């Protein structure tokens, strides 16, 4: 079988495709249960009626995936449905190869677990893992639209490059030399997709009713009409009554989903009997705590302070190379003005000498790190970095995951 | 302060220019004035230009074609040294001027 | 206008110490056993960054009935113990074999498996290792992983130098209204407007 | 709204290529001897060469000396210097008649420059004294000069400025953490307020606080300001006023 199965392993979705299509398959990676006990698969999320009470329990806890046996169900009901995705099957599976992706600081037992279920359970002849990082110095082999933003205006892989991924778990500053990972550099942020919705779940909880039983209806009000400020808090909160946004609660007789309505468009001249929640300050209050955590009464220090603090533990040579290759991946960089935001707010505090560049793709960037994730299989040095099963079966299940697939042996 | 909008933009200093000099027998005799301004040189920042020139030269005519480009000085481990020593040594020719 | 004689005293006034004041009115008196005791025997600090991580670990939790199970993870991540930082900070299963059933039964409309096995002890090992129902907190208390491993994972990913570089900016904490900064009595909480003090005073007063 | 004041009805002579005059043009009806003359007189201005050349206007009122003073003076534009002079004024009882005249012959005349000056903003680090820690004998080590550092957004910078400068840091009250503007060549300082990061220290403060100014530290630019050759004189004539004592 010449072209593997690309997988990519999140807390929030877990995209699987083939190497030869385009695009991945979306499959959401949890088990919701409702109030009355009837208990829905990951992708039968959305086909439920009512989202009023939902109780989501998912294997992947905040630092890895600890329980397999769910995580193996969901990989079982990923690959082993033909009439679930359009065109996709397996029969067994033998001669296929896989390209799994994990976290940088994952626990080493967790990878023991990890390739002893792929390697053992599954049957895959040669399997390389990785996290998203390494693949991103593989962007120039291919050519692709990707959008260029320049702070201070107003073989086929490259070694330097600086990878900032954000993520529904958290956000990762992983920098790349050599395509390495260099893990005394990389930072952590503890921001992620669950403060964000659990933050909109209280700042609503304050000024209405108790939306914090209900998260899917807040996660798609910050998915749909959350935007980040493009010039600060100040100009932003100066226009809060121009610029503001009316969303009407899905009534459960209705509608399964809500509209986002603008005062300014009259494309809706339908009436409802529904009421709408008018959203002014948690638009752009939101997404500024990235930057400034002093809104959210957090004490974290803030993600160009991590930048920064991680430009500090590079040698100084490498410093101004990595500041001008800047590829961002992640759905929390899908919000509108958040990448000319951070080149900004990165070239306020960089010297005058070095000049910041950051590029970002067009669209979704976890579909584009999918996409690079497909590309490095076409690559030549995967033929050479895949790890056959003999030789899985030779050493022993540590040796594996401790010194190839190992972020200890980088150190 | 509606009178102190910006006019330093649109004004010129006229101290600098020597053109005060009705204070210069406060603190400035004849010959200190004659013996100090037949002493005022070019053709020495002209040297310590031109011993330099020699420097931004090999290194641009050579170099100069990928080294100030930021195609080349994107990625690279040799090229981006000799980029910020070429933006380094054109700031101190143009100050010596200056 | 201003007057250039000024009367003064040389034992009660002090050039630089200036202080200047005036059904039933009553001070209000904590009747806390533990609040008078904690005060006789008593850059931000350090019981406000333990209130900062048990709400952000509260608000980073999705459901309702994992709320209290959070703050014994978040205890075992800090290193101090469990009992006493939970004691004194007030904040603000997962698998089940029948449901697995359930979950086969959502799966078992469409599957193609080709089931072989043969006893071995990577089998029995894939057995160990696929029915596991072990938290991360499980995890954490196994010696499998190195001491040097937990501080590299866990204590060194963190920023060491840099605190704040970015400048600090202080709102209302009910709309965000910086053109108003304005902390209040009981509690020292900055209050933007009218309707927010009238807001303020029943809900989000603690110390009144 | 537009006020009208025995005039703005003319923009210029309004005169052809070929140099004849219309009858009805640009707010004139008739005289076509005085606005085509006129016109002659307006290239005379546009030839740069002439000097010494005196041409009155004479006539009765209501005539239309004045507006063809005005059709002149809209005719030349912006570029060229118009001095608008009445006779009963050039009486003086500070200075003499003599150098009220030959100073509006001054006055006339225009002549515009184009210089570079250099621009340093920042926020103020510290404020002290140097040391080069040898004493070398000349002093234990300073005489009072204050190493300004000014921390911009894009850069970081210590210079090094004269006591009179300095003189003017202390008089605007400057401290550490304050937006600053100074001007190198002309040496005036003037504060934008305090930085945005000591916005938190204290709740209220009558002292603003502005973002960090973007950009470098140092910067320059070219103007093609105009300033009259009588603005030189009295330039060279007589102090103006400085920040100093
Ligand atoms: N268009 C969008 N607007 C706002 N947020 C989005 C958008 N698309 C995705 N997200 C956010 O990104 C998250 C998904 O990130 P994901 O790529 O699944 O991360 P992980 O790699 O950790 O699984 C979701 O929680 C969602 O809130
Ligand atoms: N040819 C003309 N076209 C238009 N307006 C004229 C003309 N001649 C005179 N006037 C008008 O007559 C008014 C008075 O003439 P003015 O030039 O003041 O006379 P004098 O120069 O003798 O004082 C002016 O406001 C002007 O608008
Ligand atoms: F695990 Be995901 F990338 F936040
Ligand atoms: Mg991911
Ligand atoms: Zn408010
Ligand atoms: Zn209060």
């Amino acid at each position: 079988e010449t072209p593997p199965i690309v997988i990519d392993n999140g807390s929030y979705e877990i995209k699987f495709g083939p190497s030869t299509n385009k695009k991945p398959f979306r499959a959401l990676n949890a088990l919701a249960k409702d109030k009355f006990g009837t208990s829905y698969l990951s992708n039968h999320i959305k086909n439920i009626k009512d989202i009023s009470s939902i109780t989501f329990r998912r294997p992947h806890e905040l630092g890895q995936l600890t329980l397999w046996e769910l995580e193996s169900c969901i990989w079982d009901y990923c690959l082993f449905n033909p009439s679930e995705f359009d065109g996709f099957d397996l029969k067994e599976g033998k001669g296929h190869h896989l390209v799994a992706s994990e976290s940088c600081m994952t626990l080493p037992e967790l990878s023991k677990h990890a390739d002893q279920v792929i390697f053992e359970e599954y049957e895959f002849d040669s399997l390389f893992k990785s996290p998203v990082a390494v693949f991103v110095p593989f962007t120039k082999s291919y050519k692709g639209e990707m959008r260029t933003i320049s702070g201070k205006d107003e073989s086929d892989y490259h070694d330097f490059q600086l990878v900032i991924d954000s993520g529904f778990n958290c956000t990762w500053i992983i920098p790349v030399l050599k395509g390495i990972p260099y893990y005394k550099a990389v930072k952590k942020l503890d921001i992620g997709g669950r403060f964000l919705t659990g933050l909109l779940k209280e700042t609503l909880s304050f000024r209405h009713y108790n939306m914090m039983d209900e998260t899917i209806l807040v996660n798609n009000i910050k998915e749909q009409c959350l935007f980040v400020s493009p010039v600060s808090y100040f100009d932003s909160f100066k226009t809060k009554d121009k610029h503001a946004l009316e969303y009407v609660l899905p009534d459960f007789q209705t509608s399964f989903l809500g509209y986002v309505r603008n005062p300014r468009k009259e494309n809706v001249p339908l009436p409802e009997d529904a009421q709408i929640i008018t959203l002014t300050d948690e638009l752009f209050t939101i997404p500024e705590t990235f930057f400034h955590p002093e809104i959210s009464q957090i004490t974290k220090p803030g993600i160009v302070e991590a930048i920064l603090e991680s430009l500090s533990m590079l040698p100084e040579i490498v410093r101004p190379l990595m500041v001008g290759n800047i590829v961002c991946t992640g759905g929390n960089f899908n919000l509108p003005n958040f990448a000319q935001r951070l080149a900004a707010e990165l070239q306020r505090q960089l010297p005058t000498d070095w000049t910041c560049h950051v590029s970002v793709p067009e669209g979704d960037c976890a579909l584009f790190g999918w996409e690079v994730m497909s590309q490095f299989a076409k690559t030549d040095s995967y033929r050479k970095a895949r790890v056959t099963r003999e030789e899985y079966y030779e050493h022993g299940p540590d040796w594996c995951t401790k010194h190839r697939f190992g972020y200890q042996n980088w150190i | 302060k509606l009178f102190k909008k910006n006019n330093q933009v649109n004004r010129v200093d006229l101290d600098f220019l020597n053109l005060v000099f009705t204070l210069n027998d406060k603190d400035l005799t004849s010959y200190h004035a004659e013996e100090i301004s037949k002493l005022t040189c070019v053709k020495n920042f002209v040297e310590e230009v031109n011993k330099l020139r020699e420097t931004n030269k090999q290194l641009q005519e050579e170099f100069g074609e990928a080294s100030f480009l930021n195609f080349q000085d994107a990625n690279q481990y040799f090229k981006y040294s000799n980029k910020q020593k070429l933006e380094g040594t054109v700031d101190m020719l143009n100050f010596l001027k200056m | 206008m201003k007057a250039l004689v000024e009367e003064i005293d040389k034992k009660t006034y002090n050039p630089d110490i200036y202080f200047t004041s005036l059904s039933r009115p009553v001070k209000r008196i904590n009747y806390s056993l533990a609040d008078l005791e904690a005060r006789l025997y008593t850059r931000y600090t350090q019981q406000e960054i333990l209130q900062s991580d048990r709400r952000f670990m509260e608000l980073n939790t999705e459901n309702f009935s994992d709320l209290p199970n959070v703050p014994t993870l978040l205890s075992d991540l800090t290193g101090v113990p469990r009992d006493r930082i939970e004691s004194t900070t007030k904040p603000i299963w997962v698998l089940k074999p029948e449901t697995l059933r359930e979950i086969q039964l959502s799966y078992k409309s469409t599957k193609l498996p080709k089931p072989k096995r043969k006893n071995t002890n990577r089998i029995v090992a894939l057995k160990k290792v696929l029915s596991s129902k072990r938290n991360l907190h499980s995890f954490l208390d196994s010696a499998l992983l190195n001491l040097m491993d937990k501080n590299v994972i866990y204590h060194n990913v963190y920023n060491k130098r840099y605190f704040k570089v970015l400048p600090l900016i202080t709102t209302c904490s009910i709309c965000g209204g910086y053109d108003s900064i304005s902390s209040c009595v009981n509690c020292g909480n900055k209050i933007c407007s009218v309707s927010c003090f009238k807001l303020h005073n029943e809900t989000r007063c603690r110390n009144r | 709204v537009t006020r009208t004041a025995a005039h703005t009805h003319i923009k210029g002579l309004g005169l052809d290529e070929s140099g004849v005059a219309k009858r009805v043009e640009g707010g004139f009806v008739g005289q076509i001897e005085a606005r085509e003359a006129c016109g002659v007189i307006v290239d005379l201005i546009k030839a740069k060469k002439m000097s010494g050349r005196a041409i009155l206007l004479a006539g009765g009122p209501s005539t239309g000396k004045t507006a063809l003073a005005l059709a002149i003076s809209q005719e030349l534009g912006p570029k060229v210097p118009f001095c608008p002079l009445v006779g009963s004024e050039l009486y003086s009882v500070e200075v003499k008649k003599t150098e009220t005249l030959m100073e509006n012959f001054r006055r006339a005349i225009g002549l515009r420059i184009k210089e570079t000056k250099e621009v340093y903003e920042g926020e103020v680090t510290e404020l002290t004294p140097e040391d080069a820690e040898n004493p070398l004998g000349g002093y234990g080590k300073t005489i009072s000069h204050v190493i300004v550092g000014l921390k911009s957004a894009k850069g970081t910078k210590t210079l090094r400025l004269d006591p009179t400068i300095y003189e003017s840091i202390q008089r605007e009250k400057v401290s550490i953490g304050d937006v600053i503007y100074i001007e190198a060549n002309t040496g005036a300082v003037k504060r934008v307020g305090r930085s945005d990061a000591y916005a938190t220290e204290f709740d209220l403060e009558t002292e603003e606080y502005v973002p960090l100014p973007k950009g470098e530290v140092h910067k320059k630019k070219e103007i093609v300001q105009d300033v009259t050759l009588h603005d030189l004189d009295v330039a060279n004539a007589r102090p103006q006023g400085g920040q100093d004592v």
